């Protein structure tokens, strides 16, 4: 019987110098003996507070930490351009193992602002070889909820795709995404049509990027 | 006497001594149109028609899936195809089922697999524009008069191309109207009603569409939104057809304005520019003798909405028909009548005046002597 | 200050086995209980193993029980992490974390490594090809650049123009195939106004094979 | 042999000499729970069955409008009234009409008007929660045998009560389950039908709405939004009400889980913890001895989703029933079995092993002697 | 520089009259053509009357034609708008509007007076009542403060606290009521923490009317 | 036959810094004698071009003017916090009247705010005088776009209300709404419950602020 941690919500996304409240919730009463960790990526993890309401030596007065129940929220005053990272709580209850949570993203706010879409056909060369990549770009929107639908002539193209994702721009506060779509180029061949089609919230409706193949 | 006590409601005035004035009809309210030495006449444009409208673009609403095929092939040789694929108005998705030596394969693994459907479309709904080639409106003017109600009217046709008309006005003449037939909207057409609607919220309506073609096998763009594949435990792929959109659209035009269609005819209330000559508009009675007796009025005067006074008066003489002497004062001042040349036409009926008081205090008398008819008056004026 | 450094990562093949060490300073290590923290590729932090200041009891959770054991030499002011039988799920960065401890394993302030990664897969070293995002026609802005598909392992390193471009490019998160190879691509998005001017060239450079490719880029 | 070559395949091996074993049957997949000398067996949750639901909140989809009455008063005094205005299921609105002498009143301006209608709902949904205390699961528990077919299960029940079952394996022993009965999510339930949606989702539908209470004449809240009031020319005042908002409700839930339901009784796939204590379980064919003869593969060996190898083999010997040598190589090493104990019924029927094989290259010999059966095998791991 | 000041402006009553002066600098006056421009409240800009460099010939929009007239004495540098019978839809802001003009009106580039305020009313000079923005219960932030009604002419000032108060203030734009007689709102949001420990006063201030008040608001 | 000059969008809502175009639509071709002219209130308005393209002297090179038959568009290359106010076209095609359009409002585009909402019931002074205001006010919303409704007890509130907005606040770009509803006293005290509910952008779904009478 683990205790599990779960972290609420997945993402949190404010503008900087909002209050930022962050909950995690225990599987069964932990009393007290649970720790906040800031996780920026290349750095390990940053105790921040422990003992459900301690801050540990050297950390702002913005961080703050309430416990009522099984439920914890670690509370940010004011965010700061540097609070804008992943946070995990720990449960410390009784005996290892001091399971963490799933961590809860706290993103910087912004306008909703459309994707430039792009579509990229297989090179010539990679043809060559054997296998055929198309490639669908979403360049520079917000929010990054976005889903990118690849069609190939009459069909939903599925399990055959992989995206990626940048970190949201150090400038513009927006995302990016690419998904490519490979295939043999025996299958890649036997059809026409290659498009995917992008719904986003800046999209009042989606938008389809195609080629026809050979031209 | 067909436009006091409405809201919507115009004054236009022939400037400089002009015969002919011109009126913007905007479907709903009416205009009170005044020249000098003319009747005042109510003008108002009853209904706008339109017929023959091409329609822009088909949306589906409800549709159907027929003639249904699968192809999987398995986890060594690749992905799996059906002509139908590029065969039109069929839709379909890939997905992989797990596939072993239960189901038929060599070895194991996730196979390809392609279920493809016929799409075809059971009811469908229209985008129509509008031409101003095809409207006909039909305007009614009515003799701003005195006759009595306590408070007919001919009408007169206007097509695109047949830009002018005559009405006959009986007793007054015949008045000209030369009216000039003058929208990013389109009428959205579904089962035996209509609306009318933005046109890029209609383009961006979630639905299968084709374009205004008369071709019975169209082929349906995004057919795919009334379509659902479900693979839930890679065992198999289901797809199954939406059902009519017809309730999810009704939702959706609750706040449209709704339209009148009964056979191809579709009403609509349009805005209408104008304008009148009055060339041969002469008024009644400028024959009559001034009128010598008492007026006393049947109702207390009554301020209309527009800041003119609405007064019936009882004329209890003998000169049978004769002019209604009017004016008022600071003071003597020649009064504004909205009904021009008040005349009484028997003792019995009592007539009705709209006058247009100054601003302040005012009075005005009606009739001839010092007996005669004085009502003190006060016109406000706080708000435009 | 109080701090300790890891060393000992890198790549194994499946089964094979692999020892982590995280050497300590600035505390009296004998009374810090020591634990071990993992995180594997897009996923959150694991708490795996626990060793008290004595090194006298290990906890392993039953993620890693049996296949890695957790130790410490006091004397030499350093934590050990022996790792066996390594399965393609133990791809991970590692954090060591220690921590003043009057019980067993239990603890209140921490300090962290600095995290070391090891990479565990049957797939042999291998450069990458790289391919043209060619652009077309829009003539404002148009994106265009680089493919860089089928290495291993990681990382690439990938420039614009050797570095004159480094505006509106976006280099994307390497996606692993299911060939255990990797693949990522970088974009720029550059105006149509000068497709035909400014030849564009991207630098790929996978230094584990020692292969750096420059691949110009054009309609 | 019920889960090779599903993707969906979840391996929990008993640690440290256990004679018990954790698993958490998450519908869909099962779960390959092996200990030593205990035989491996497959288990996975059937089903996840409701009943007696407690309903949350009621919202129409179909309403009604009756009773309907007007009341207007005149533009010196003041505002209308309707003592329906604070009877309950009344929806009203106030506007304001153009009031003279043509309609009946002294003066002319804008009087008050409000009209009210009584409304009733014709159908409604229900959002139901689901209760832990009446969930009903069936685990189906097949013992990971090799017996025959190319590739009956016994099962047992579980109540949040009676949280602990017995299931009879014939011819293995009593296996004991005792699995504990562990969602902000709300069951929409409409017209024979049923979806499992977020609750807040549930509770900002726009839709008039009372509460779970049986009372068959219940107020509802918001009734405003199935009923438009349209007072256009300021000439009269209409009240209509929506129509069934079905469709919209149906297009608002094709992304939602579809839930079947058949008489009160709803099934789910639900996630169950348990765990199982093969005390009394205790492997068949122990008695028996070593295999002498040679053993040859009825097919090509094939690798499974999860690394493991499947292997059929045909045995053309006469000692009866007998036990399968089997190792690997490097170089002797004893192989992981996970089809525990493989032992020939019949020299005819071929039987199947599920192995695990180390990674890199390994060499399985089946059989014992030195023209006995050797499989060259490399096991490759390139993704978690 | 070229430059034109306005004065005149004020209240009317319905039917009354007024002129408008509009003085110029920094141009030779005679050569150029003059026009005024209205806004009415919460309306865009009219164009309604215009006059040539020499005065010898005006024009005039159909809304204002035969009430009011431009004119212009060239030796005083002035320009001249004598509005007669005024009705309440002309209340507005006037600007007049200068350009050197070669042809009768027409005019490039061009220079605009401050603009003068007209105000056609029955309305008769009122101080206001000033009511309470009682607060109630949230125990975080409420809302509270002063309402001015039944005012007129324009404007009030409304402070708070004597101005010890600015943050988290609204004072809203006035509404012109059917009665002639403007109303508005002045608004402040302020912790519950404070309900009891802070006194909230507002200071109305018609000067129009001289009439000034304190209303002091609590729950 | 005036001439009358169409201009959109009626509010233009950007960022800082963006580029915008406002369009100038004109009901017969006026050929390029059309002007830009820029109102911030308490100002009179300044012309930024003219001859639909030349711009007036000492104007940024930012305002860029362009046209296409009938269609004129004004530019601003990067917007600056002047450069928010209202925009107004004027014909000067043949003779007077030299017609403007209705003006755009280019506003500073924000994240959804939900605004908060209060009520408020008529005092008992007031009330002793006659006449009875309700207030229900609005605090720091974004988008402007807002519906307020009034609910006496079972009745939807029409033609008795009047709004007021403020402009746009100096520091977190954001608007705020009164709308007061005033009855007769004798009208006020046959009803019970005053409610306004409100829509917006920021919030889920309405919410209502009401209160009983006399409490
Ligand atoms: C798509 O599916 C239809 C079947 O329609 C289904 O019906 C129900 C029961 C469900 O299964 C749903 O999936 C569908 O709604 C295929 O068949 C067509 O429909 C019927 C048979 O089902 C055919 O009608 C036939 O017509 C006879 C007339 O004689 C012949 O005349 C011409 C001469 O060339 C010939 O072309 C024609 O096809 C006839 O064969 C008459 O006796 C009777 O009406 C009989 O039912 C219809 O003709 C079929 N269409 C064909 C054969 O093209 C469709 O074929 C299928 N589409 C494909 C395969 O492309
Ligand atoms: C709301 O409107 C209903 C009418 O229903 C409408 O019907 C159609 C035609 C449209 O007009 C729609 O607007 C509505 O759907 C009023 O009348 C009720 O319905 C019917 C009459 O229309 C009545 O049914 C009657 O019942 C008889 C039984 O005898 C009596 O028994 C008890 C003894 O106390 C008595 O209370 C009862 O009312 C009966 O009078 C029988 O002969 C036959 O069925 C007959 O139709 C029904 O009883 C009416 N309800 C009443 C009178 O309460 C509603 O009255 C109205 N609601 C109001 C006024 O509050």
């Amino acid at each position: 019987s683990e205790i599990v941690l779960t972290q609420s919500p997945a993402t949190l996304s404010l503008s900087p110098g909002e209050r930022a409240t962050l909950s995690c919730r225990a599987s069964q009463s932990i009393s007290t003996f649970l720790a906040w960790y800031q996780h920026k990526p290349g750095q390990a993890p940053r105790l921040l507070i422990y003992d459900a309401s301690t801050r540990a030596t050297g950390v702002p007065a913005r961080f703050s930490g309430s416990r009522s129940g099984t439920d914890f929220t670690l509370t940010i005053s004011t965010l700061e351009p540097e609070d804008f990272a992943v946070y995990y709580c720990q449960q410390r209850y009784n005996w290892p193992p001091y399971t963490f949570g799933q961590g809860t993203k706290v993103e910087i706010k912004r306008t909703v602002a459309a994707p430039s879409v792009f579509i990229f056909p297989p090179s010539d060369e990679q043809l060559k070889s054997g296998t055929a990549s198309v490639v669908c770009l979403l360049n520079n929107f917000y929010p990054r909820e976005a889903k990118v639908q690849w069609k190939v002539d009459n069909a939903l193209q599925s399990g055959n795709s992989q995206e990626s994702v940048t970190e949201q721009d150090s400038k513009d506060s927006t995302y990016s995404l690419s998904s490519t779509l490979t295939l043999s180029k025996a299958d890649y061949e036997k059809h026409k049509v290659y498009a995917c089609e992008v719904t986003h919230q800046g999209l009042s409706s989606p938008v389809t990027k195609s080629f026809n193949r050979g031209e | 006497m067909r436009c006091v006590g409405v809201g919507n409601r115009d004054f236009v005035e022939g400037l400089s001594g002009a015969t002919w004035v011109d009126v913007v009809l905007e479907h709903g309210g009416c205009v009170t149109t005044m020249a000098k030495n003319k009747p005042t006449l109510d003008i108002e444009l009853q209904k706008t028609e339109a017929t023959q409208l091409a329609t822009l673009r088909k949306l589906c609403i409800e549709g159907k899936i027929t003639n249904i095929t699968t192809d999987s092939r398995c986890p060594t040789q690749g992905e799996a195809i059906l002509p139908e694929e590029q065969d039109q108005n069929y839709v379909c998705k890939h997905t992989y089922v797990d596939r072993g030596w239960g189901n038929g394969c060599g070895c194991f693994g996730k196979g390809s697999l392609v279920t493809c459907a016929k799409f075809q479309c059971l009811e469908s709904i229209e985008g129509k524009v509008v031409q101003h080639e095809n409207l006909k409106y039909t305007v009614i003017i009515t003799v701003h008069t005195g006759d009595q109600h306590q408070v007919q009217g001919v009408t007169a046709e206007i097509t695109s191309q047949a830009s002018t008309a005559e009405a006959i006005l009986p007793g007054y003449g015949t008045l000209g109207l030369e009216c000039s037939p003058r929208n990013e909207m389109i009428l959205l057409t579904m089962k035996n009603k209509a609306w009318m609607v933005h046109r890029q919220w209609f383009f961006d309506l979630p639905l299968p569409w084709t374009s205004g073609a008369t071709t019975e096998t169209p082929t349906w763009n995004r057919r795919e939104l009334l379509v659902t594949f479900k693979n839930a435990h890679a065992k198999k792929q289901e797809v199954v057809v939406l059902g009519s959109q017809e309730g999810a659209m009704h939702t959706a035009l609750t706040g449209a304005t709704e339209i009148q269609t009964s056979g191809g005819t579709s009403i609509f209330a349009g805005h209408l520019k104008c304008r009148l000559k009055m060339d041969k508009l002469e008024l009644k009675g400028m024959s009559y003798a001034m009128c010598l007796n008492t007026f006393v009025l049947k109702k207390e005067v009554c301020e209309t909405q527009h800041g003119t006074i609405l007064i019936k008066v009882e004329y209890k003489g003998e000169d049978a028909p004769c002019k209604i002497p009017f004016s008022t004062e600071d003071k003597a001042h020649n009064g504004r009548l909205i009904t021009a040349n008040p005349v009484v036409t028997k003792k019995e009926e009592p007539v009705n005046i709209e006058a247009e008081p100054p601003f302040g205090e005012s009075n005005i008398v009606i009739g001839i002597g010092d007996k005669a008819l004085k009502i003190n008056w006060y016109r406000k004026g706080l708000v435009p | 200050e109080v701090q300790l450094v890891e060393s000992g990562g890198g790549l194994v093949q499946p089964g094979g086995s692999l020892r982590l060490s995280c050497s300590a300073s600035g505390f009296t290590f004998s009374t810090y209980s020591m634990h071990w923290v993992r995180q594997a590729p897009g996923k959150g932090l694991e708490y795996v193993s626990a060793i008290t200041g004595e090194g006298d009891s290990a906890f392993y959770a039953d993620s890693v029980k049996g296949r890695f054991t957790i130790s410490r030499d006091n004397s030499k002011n350093t934590l050990y992490f022996e790792m066996n039988s390594l399965r393609p799920e133990d791809t991970a960065v590692y954090y060591c974390v220690g921590g003043y401890s009057n019980f067993y394993y239990y603890y209140t302030m921490d300090v962290w490594g600095q995290g070391t990664t090891v990479t565990v897969s049957s797939a042999s070293t291998k450069g990458p090809s790289v391919f043209p995002l060619a652009p077309s026609s829009k003539s404002g802005t148009a994106a265009l650049g680089c493919l860089v598909k089928d290495y291993f392992p990681e990382p690439v390193t990938v420039s614009w123009n050797s570095g004159a471009l480094t505006s509106g490019v976006h280099t994307f998160p390497a996606v692993l195939q299911s060939s255990g190879l990797y693949s990522l691509s970088s974009v720029v998005t550059v105006p149509s106004s000068s497709l035909g001017t400014q030849t564009y060239i991207c630098n790929v450079n996978h230094k584990p094979s020692n292969t750096k490719v420059d691949k110009r880029v054009e309609p």
